[PDB]
């Protein structure tokens, strides 16, 4: 009962929520997350303006 | 099913959050013991979860130990050793010098890859920066606990001034303001629901 | 004519003073780039983006 | 072939050659096929360097007697330093002359005169001069006005190019200001030679006004003066006074 | 002697400086400052009557 | 990320939206101040020769 | 014990706004005294001279 409502119902429209808060998520990370310190930071602003 | 289609949530606590948050996150004076242990429960918390979750991918990831190995005849894996291996390689570097940050050099994987082939481990940058990541988040975490062990007992550095002390308890404050927040917004959310959003619940 | 004979020539040793001055400020503020513009700082951020 | 990385790069190529042929790359093709005539042909013309033959002889050797002015190359001087600085603390640095006068008193007739032809707005009883114009005048055979800004050479011996050329300046003029506004500081470059032209820059400037007539914005007032002083306060320069001697001279406001 | 002025020290001229600066101000610092802010009940308000 | 970075080129402001824009102003700026003194250096040299 | 400033956790626990405010009017009287010298040394003895 439990598992076929959901499936029905919410699993479908909880996993595309992950899924693409993931995405943005992973999106942002490797447009900003500095790779030690040879990073350069001069296009971050643009980075998270296109972001 | 009806009912909860016919609510709707306030959007505007997403500004009200935005300051209230703020307000419980903006204390980050620990004026005294008390507070101090509480930031201390909270860190410990915190980081111990996710020291717990890395070490479980570590131990999938490496292999069993050698006890398991003989006595339950736990054998690993190639990937398990070559993994064992590389983790062996960070994990001296780490043990030698436990301020290194997360961030290698690109010859260092070079390095790494160099060593690991000559003792006879296979390794590519790939499985280098996978393994780094999980040792590197394990190393963070438990030297960040073994710091909660000193703090637990750290006040005499901060009268003194004294200039050879290493132990800086900052992170403390951190998760103390967090877990003030988490507090602040869980309450918030209650009064407007018990107020607000339950009694036009009732009326749908 | 006869200001401009007088006036020009001070101020064009003021002017060969100010290219050497214009570069006194640059040189500190941007010493491993010169004269970079706006224009192709997004061109690289672009390909850095995409990248 | 299961499994195996040469069947794999088989296949890899296969897959690439047809996107090679894509609907985006044929259609890149074929826009491509126009775009090589569009904006094309100019090319086997521009080969030709007489064109540049021409500027070379004007930069060196012009074989008369206009070549190497030194009013010439202050000119660009000028010029190069308003590029510098649109503020007008640097253009102040070097020399010029910067004509003011009472609105409608002829100052434009005045300019005319002193340039030898009609290349400044002139009008009946109107507002001549609203964005300042920089004129810079030379000795030269050849009477010829040119723009910083273009390559159409006018002469000005013939009504029909001084008009052209007269026009072309108001519409700058006006291109200066923005709507509903009718005065602008901005300053058009012209450079004029011609036989008898002494070695003068000489700079138009908008109109200065007692008060406001009806028809006029009223914005004029208070930007005409602002304009005036940006130029007149040049420590360097000098001051062309042009005042209207044919009414009551306590009207008048220039002077001051 | 006018050059010999500016051979003076530079510390010279500080410290006659500094000293007169704080002769005209010390008696307001306590007066008008520390002593109405030095009662509260709360630092803040000390720290604002400072401000 | 490819339109929205086009969009990018489009628009100067949405380069220079944060105002950090010394970059692109000091370079223009150094190279018309060349060319202003070796315009002044002709016209003065033909002070002294021409005049 | 700065610290115990830090914490403020109560008025019996130090309360040492007292030693910060006079520090804070420490640097204000030095610095005054020092761009008065410098004024004076670089700026004013000259045009003293002139004078």
């Amino acid at each position: 009962i439990k598992l076929k409502q959901w499936t029905d119902k919410q699993l479908p429209n909880k996993a595309v929520e992950v899924a693409w808060e993931t995405l943005q998520e992973e999106f942002s990370r490797f447009m900003t997350e500095p790779k030690g310190k040879e990073h350069d930071d001069i296009f971050d602003k643009l980075k998270e303006a296109v972001k | 099913e009806e009912s909860i289609k016919r609510h709707k949530w306030n959007d505007f606590a997403e500004d009200s959050l935005r300051v209230i948050q703020h307000n419980a996150l903006e204390d980050r004076s620990i004026s005294d013991k008390q507070q101090w242990d509480a930031a201390i429960y909270f860190m410990e918390e915190a980081l111990q979860a996710r020291l717990k979750d890395t070490e479980n991918a570590i131990e999938n990831m490496v292999g069993p130990d050698w006890k398991k190995r003989w006595l339950y005849w736990k054998n690993r894996t190639q990937e398990q050793c070559v993994h064992n291996e590389t983790k062996n390689e960070l994990e001296k570097m780490l043990k030698c010098n436990e301020e290194h940050p997360a961030y290698l050099a690109s010859d260092e994987i070079t390095t790494v890859r160099k060593n690991l082939e000559s003792r006879g481990v296979e390794v590519d940058p790939s499985l280098i920066k996978d393994t780094w990541h999980q040792v590197y988040r394990r190393h963070f975490l438990k030297t960040a606990l073994n710091h909660c062990n000193l703090c637990r007992r750290g006040f005499y550095y901060y009268q003194r001034h004294f200039v050879d002390s290493e132990l800086e308890c900052n992170d403390v404050v951190l998760f103390w303001r967090i877990q003030r927040m988490l507090a602040i917004t869980a309450n918030t959310l209650r009064q407007q629901l018990t107020n607000t959003e339950v009694r036009r619940l009732e009326k749908n | 004519w006869k200001m401009v004979r007088e006036s020009v020539e001070q101020q064009a040793d003021s002017f060969k003073a100010t290219r050497f001055n214009l570069e006194t400020e640059w040189k500190n503020n941007y010493p491993r780039l010169r004269e970079l513009d706006r224009n192709e700082l997004f061109e690289k951020a672009k390909n850095e983006i995409l990248d | 072939a299961t499994d195996r990385g040469s069947e794999s790069d088989k296949h890899f190529r296969k897959v690439s050659d047809k996107e090679k042929i894509d609907q985006l790359q044929e259609e890149l093709l074929h826009t491509q096929l126009k775009y090589q005539r569009i904006l094309e042909r100019l090319e086997k013309e521009n080969k030709e360097l007489r064109k540049l033959v021409l500027q070379k002889d004007d930069k060196g050797i012009h074989h008369r007697k206009l070549k190497k002015s030194l009013i010439d190359m202050y000119s660009e001087v000028l010029d190069v330093l308003s590029d510098y600085d649109a503020s007008y603390n640097t253009q102040d640095h070097l020399p010029r002359v910067v004509v003011v006068g009472d609105q409608s008193a002829g100052k434009t007739s005045v300019l005319e005169m002193i340039a030898q032809a009609r290349i400044f707005p002139r009008g009946s009883g109107e507002m001549m001069t609203r964005s300042p114009v920089k004129v810079t005048l030379s000795e030269g055979p050849h009477h010829v006005a040119l723009f910083k800004d273009s390559s159409r050479e006018f002469d000005l011996t013939k009504e029909e190019d001084l008009a052209a050329l007269r026009h072309e300046i108001e519409l700058r003029m006006r291109k200066n200001v923005k709507e509903g506004c009718t005065v602008s500081p901005e300053t058009i470059s012209l450079n004029v030679k011609g036989p008898g032209l002494q070695r003068m820059v000489l700079v138009d400037l908008p109109g200065v006004i007692n008060t406001v007539t009806s028809g006029m914005a009223p914005d004029t007032k208070e930007t005409i003066f602002s304009i005036s002083k940006a130029y007149m306060q040049n420590p360097n320069a000098i001051i062309l006074c042009i005042q209207d001697g044919s009414v009551d001279a306590e009207r008048s406001i220039v002077t001051d | 002697e006018v050059i010999s002025l500016s051979q003076v020290t530079p510390k010279h001229w500080e410290e006659i400086l500094q000293q007169s600066l704080w002769e005209r101000v010390s008696t307001h610092v306590i007066e008008n400052i520390y002593l109405p802010a030095a009662q509260t009940m709360n630092s803040g308000t000390f720290n604002t009557t400072v401000d | 990320v490819k339109e929205v970075l086009e969009d990018f080129a489009e628009d100067g402001e949405k380069k220079i939206k944060l105002l950090t824009g010394k970059r692109v102003q000091l370079a223009e700026d150094l190279k018309k101040v060349r060319e202003i003194q070796e315009k002044l250096d002709a016209f003065i040299e033909a002070l002294h020769q021409e005049k």
